RNA sequence: AGUAGUAACAAGAG
RNA sequence: UAUACCUCUGCUUCUGC
C-alpha cells in the first residue's frame, strides 16, 4: 500500500516558501478553565526565583515584604537573571545618545508638550481597568466616573479642570489623604400606589452610602494588579497569566510610553512602533544594509533569538533610572512626573484571582475558596503542584490575600521602553576591540542579532559576548527557542525571511469569517478582508474568488439569510421567500434579504447598498433606508466607521470600513444576566446619564461629532444656547408671544 | 433503547424532534453530574473536600 | 459517564 | 418554611499593553 506522508512535501518546496502549512489556524486556540490562581502564584514564585539572590526588605509605606535584585551579585549559571547593574545600563544608554545625537530631549519635549494638551477623557479609551472602589474589573469610562465622584468627596477637583496633569497632581496627593471616603449603593424599600389587592407595590430603591478606608488600605488598593489567565493564545501547550492595571496608574503610563515611542520611531534597529508593509519596508532594507556592508571573503550570520522570562526578570527601578537619564535636560516638574509610573511599579501589589475550588468526589460537592482563606485549610487537602507552591508564596503573602510583587512586570505596559533598553544592547555593537561587529532588530521580547567577523568561530565568540551583555540588563536570551544560521533566512515576530520577507498566509486565515458586528457592516469587513490580503498576503484570485464564495456561506447560515429562491427552511426565509416574491428588482436585494451576491474581484473596495442602489425598487430602498427606521440608534462616530478586529499576534486594533447606514445595521440586546446580581443599581445610573447626554446632544448637535469643551457647568450652556434660540426664534418669528412667555418662565425657573 | 428511541422520535408523524427525558437519556445525557456548590465555611470545616 | 487536560463544565439564581 | 410543575438568566463570578 501507498504510505502518504504530508512533510514530503518539503523535499520539493522548501520551508519559508510553503511555512503557511505549518501553522493549525483552522483548529481551535486554547482556552483556560475555572481559576488562574494556581498560574498567578507561579509567576509570583518564578518572579523572587530570580531575584531571590538581591536584598530583601520591609516597605515602612505598605509593610509588605519587597525584593530589589538592580546591583546585586552577578549570576554564575545560565538561569534567569534580574540582576542588572545600574552603571551597564547608563553606559548602553549614553552609547545610545552619542550614536544617536540630542534624540533624548527632543523625544522628551515632544512628550512633555503633548501631556499639556492631553484631556482627562484619553483615560477612557481604554479596556477592562481595575476599579480601586469597588476591587473588582470594569470599563475605563465608569472605573474613571467613579474615581471623579469618589475623588469629589475626599475634595480633589483636578479632574474639572480638563487636563490630566491636574487630575495626575490629584492621584498621588490621594494617597496622602488619611481616609478615601466613596459612594457605595444599598437598597431600601419604598411603598408606591398601585392597583393591587392592598392597593400599592414595594419597589427596592437604590441609595448611596458614604463607606470610608483607611490611609494604608487605600494606598494598597492604588498600586493593587488583579490577574487573570490568556485566553485563545496560540502556539503554546501550558496556559500563563496577564494583570489589569488601576486609574491611578494608567495615567504615567500612557505619557512614559509616549516618550518611549518617540525614541523608537526614531531609533532604526526596532520593529515598534511601526507595523504592516512600513515594518517590512524598514527590516528589508535593514537587512541589505546589514548584508550589503559586511567585510568582503567573511561571514555575515543571523540569530533567530527570543528571550525567555521577559517580563518576569526586567525591574521598575532600571525603568526608573532610563526615564531619569532621557529627561536630563527637561524641566524639574517633568522629571518627576515621568519617575511616578516606575516608582507605583516598583512597590507594586498582586491580586491572586479567585482561589481553588475543593471538592469531595463521594459526597459530590464543590466550594471556593477565597485568596484570603488560602491558609484557613491546612495544606494536606491542597495537591502536591498547589501545596510547594502556597508554601514558597508564604513569605510574600499578605493577610488580605494578595502578594507583594516588588520586582518583575507582571502586567508589562512598558512595551515602547522595553525594546529600548533591548537596543540600547544592539547599539553597543563590540566588547574589548575584538574582530566582530554585532547588531540586530528589537520587539518588546522578541529580537533578531546579524554578526559580521572573519570566520564563524569569531561570529559564535561575538554572539557569546551580546547574551553576557544582555544578562546585566536583566536580558535573558532563551538557549532553547533561540538559535543561529548564515545570513539569507531568519525568523522576526512570526515574520519569515528567505532572501526576502515570504508570503504567511495562514496567520491572518481566522479573520477571513463573519466578524460579528451586524449584517451590513460584516459584509464591507468580509470583502475588504479579501482585498487586502490580495494586496498584502499574496491570496491569488482563485483563492480570492473562493474566499467570497466561502464568506457569503458562513454569511448567510449565520444570520440565516439564504436566497428567496432557494426553499431553505427556517422563521427569517419565511419572510425572505415572500420578499423575493413581491420584489421586481431582485437583483437589487441585499444578499441578508435572500438576494443574490454579485462581489468578484474587481468590486470588493464598493459597499453593497451602493452596487445595488439602482437595481433596487423604489419601496425597497426606501423601506431598506427609512431615515427614521428604529433599528440603527444613535450611532457614534466610533459606530459607524471602525470595528475591533483581534489578530493572532499583537494587541486588538479597530480597523476601518465602508457600508451606508440602513435596516441591516442594527445593534443586539444587552447582556441581561445584570438583572439577577445587585449590579442591577447601574442600570438606572447609565439611563440618568443617558437622558442628560441625550438632551445636551439635542442642544449641541456637533457634540456627537467634535469632543465639546467648557470647565463650566453643564446645565450653565444648554440654559443659555435655549435662552438664545427662544429668543432669535421670536425675533424672527418662528416663536408666538404665547410660547416666549412660557419658555422665559420655564428658563426663569433655572 | 436511546437509538431505538431516536429511529422512533425521528420516524414518526410528529413535527417535534424532542426526545422524553428517560432514565437512559439521562444516563447517556450525564443528568445532575454537576457538583453541589456549598458555603467556603462548611467546606473548610469539612476535610473529606480536598 | 463524557467532554476535557494542570481546572473546569456535566445549569445557575430568587 | 411557603408561593415555585413558578419566575428571571446564557460573555457581566474578574479577558491586560
Amino acid at each position: 500500500g501507498m504510505n502518504i506522508n504530508p512533510y514530503f512535501l518539503f523535499i520539493d518546496v522548501p520551508i519559508q516558501a510553503a511555512i503557511s502549512t505549518t501553522f493549525p489556524y483552522t483548529g481551535v486556540p486554547p482556552y483556560s478553565h475555572g481559576t488562574g490562581t494556581g498560574y498567578t502564584i507561579d509567576t509570583v514564585i518564578r518572579t523572587h526565583e530570580y531575584s531571590n539572590k538581591g536584598k530583601q526588605y520591609i516597605s515602612d509605606v505598605t509593610g509588605c515584604t519587597m525584593v530589589d535584585p538592580t546591583n546585586g551579585p552577578l549570576p554564575e549559571d545560565n538561569e534567569p537573571s534580574a540582576y542588572a547593574q545600574l552603571d551597564c545600563v547608563l553606559e548602553a544608554l549614553d552609547r545610545m545618545d552619542e550614536e544617536h545625537p540630542g534624540l533624548f530631549q527632543a523625544a522628551s519635549q515632544n512628550a512633555m508638550e503633548t501631556l499639556m494638551v492631553t484631556t482627562v477623557d484619553k483615560l477612557t479609551q481604554g479596556r477592562q481597568t481595575f476599579d480601586w472602589t469597588v476591587c473588582r474589573n470594569q470599563p475605563a469610562a465608569t472605573a474613571l466616573n467613579t474615581t471623579i465622584t469618589s475623588f469629589r468627596l475626599n475634595d480633589l477637583n483636578g479632574a474639572d479642570k480638563g487636563g490630566l496633569i491636574p487630575f495626575c497632581q490629584d492621584i498621588i496627593d490621594s494617597l496622602d489623604r488619611p481616609e478615601m471616603t466613596f459612594f457605595s449603593v444599598k437598597n431600601i424599600k419604598k411603598k408606591l400606589p398601585a392597583k393591587n389587592r392592598k392597593g400599592f407595590l414595594i419597589k427596592r430603591i437604590p441609595m448611596k452610602v458614604k463607606d470610608k478606608i483607611t490611609k494604608v488600605e487605600y494606598i494598597k488598593r492604588a498600586l493593587s494588579l488583579n490577574t487573570m489567565t490568556k485566553d485563545a493564545e496560540r502556539g503554546k501547550l501550558k496556559r500563563r497569566a496577564i494583570a489589569t492595571a488601576g486609574i491611578q496608574i494608567r495615567g504615567f503610563v500612557l505619557v512614559v510610553e509616549n516618550l518611549a515611542k518617540n525614541i523608537c520611531e526614531n531609533l532604526e534597529q526596532s520593529g515598534l512602533p511601526v507595523g504592516g508593509n512600513e515594518k517590512k519596508a524598514k527590516l528589508s532594507n535593514a537587512v541589505a544594509k546589514m548584508l550589503s556592508n559586511c567585510p568582503p571573503g567573511g561571514i555575515s550570520m543571523t540569530v533567530t533569538g527570543d528571550n525567555t522570562k521577559w517580563n518576569e526578570c526586567l525591574n521598575p527601578r532600571i525603568f526608573l533610572a532610563m526615564t531619569e537619564r532621557i529627561t536630563r535636560d527637561s524641566p524639574i516638574w517633568f522629571r518627576d512626573f515621568c519617575s511616578i509610573a516606575p516608582v507605583l511599579f516598583s512597590n507594586k501589589i498582586a491580586r491572586l484571582g479567585k482561589g481553588f475550588m475543593i471538592t469531595s468526589k463521594t459526597k459530590r460537592l464543590k466550594a471556593q475558596i477565597p485568596c484570603p482563606d488560602l491558609f484557613s485549610i491546612p495544606l494536606e487537602r491542597y495537591n502536591e503542584e498547589t501545596r510547594a507552591k502556597l508554601k514558597k508564596l508564604k513569605p510574600f503573602f499578605n493577610e488580605e490575600g494578595t502578594a507583594s510583587l516588588s520586582p518583575g512586570m507582571m502586567m508589562g505596559m512598558f512595551n515602547m521602553l522595553s525594546t529600548v533598553l533591548g537596543v540600547a544592547a544592539l547599539g553597543i555593537k563590540n566588547i574589548g576591540n575584538k574582530e566582530y561587529l554585532w547588531d540586530g532588530l528589537q520587539s518588546s521580547d522578541d529580537f533578531a542579532l546579524f554578526v559580521n567577523a572573519k570566520d564563524e568561530e569569531t561570529c559564535m565568540e561575538g554572539i557569546n559576548d551580546f547574551y553576557r551583555t544582555c544578562k546585566l540588563l536583566g536580558i535573558n536570551m532563551s538557549k532553547k527557542k533561540s538559535y543561529c544560521n548564515e545570513t539569507g533566512m531568519f525568523e522576526f515576530t512570526s515574520m519569515f525571511y528567505r532572501d526576502g520577507f515570504v508570503s504567511n498566509f495562514a496567520m491572518e486565515l481566522p479573520s477571513f469569517g463573519v466578524a460579528g458586528v451586524n449584517e451590513s457592516a460584516d459584509m464591507a469587513i468580509g470583502m475588504t478582508i479579501i482585498k487586502n490580503n490580495m494586496i498584502n498576503n499574496g491570496m491569488g484570485p482563485a483563492t480570492a474568488q473562493t474566499a467570497i464564495q466561502l464568506f457569503i456561506a458562513d454569511y448567510r447560515y449565520t444570520y440565516k439569510c439564504h436566497r428567496g429562491d432557494s426553499k431553505v427552511e427556517g422563521k427569517r426565509m419565511k419572510i425572505i421567500k415572500e420578499l423575493w416574491e413581491n420584489t421586481k428588482g431582485r437583483d437589487g436585494l441585499l444578499v441578508a434579504d435572500g438576494g443574490p451576491n454579485i462581489y468578484n474581484l474587481r468590486n470588493l473596495h464598493i459597499p453593497e447598498i451602493v452596487l445595488k442602489y439602482n437595481l433596487m425598487d423604489p419601496e425597497y430602498k426606501g423601506r431598506l433606508l427609512h431615515p427614521q427606521n428604529p433599528f440603527v440608534g444613535h450611532l457614534s462616530i466610533e459606530g459607524i466607521k471602525e470595528a475591533d478586529i483581534t489578530p493572532a499576534h499583537g494587541p486588538v486594533k479597530k480597523m476601518d470600513y465602508d457600508a451606508v447606514s440602513g435596516t441591516h445595521s442594527w445593534r443586539t440586546k444587552r447582556n441581561r444576566s445584570i438583572l439577577n446580581t445587585d449590579q442591577r443599581n447601574m442600570i438606572l445610573e447609565e439611563q440618568c446619564y443617558a437622558k442628560c447626554c441625550n438632551l445636551f446632544e439635542a442642544c449641541f448637535n456637533s457634540a456627537s461629532y467634535r469632543k465639546p469643551v467648557g470647565q463650566h457647568s453643564m446645565l450653565e450652556a444648554m440654559a443659555h444656547r435655549l435662552r438664545m434660540d427662544a429668543r432669535l426664534d421670536y425675533e424672527s418669528g418662528r416663536m408666538s408671544k404665547d410660547d416666549f412667555e412660557k419658555a422665559m418662565a420655564h428658563l426663569g425657573e433655572i | 433503547k436511546l437509538w431505538r428511541d431516536c429511529v422512533n422520535t425521528i420516524s414518526n408523524e410528529e413535527m417535534s424532534n424532542e426526545l422524553q427525558k428517560t432514565n437512559y437519556a439521562k444516563w447517556a445525557t450525564g443528568d445532575g453530574l454537576t457538583y453541589q456548590k456549598i458555603m467556603k465555611e462548611v467546606a473548610i470545616d469539612d476535610e473529606t473536600m480536598c
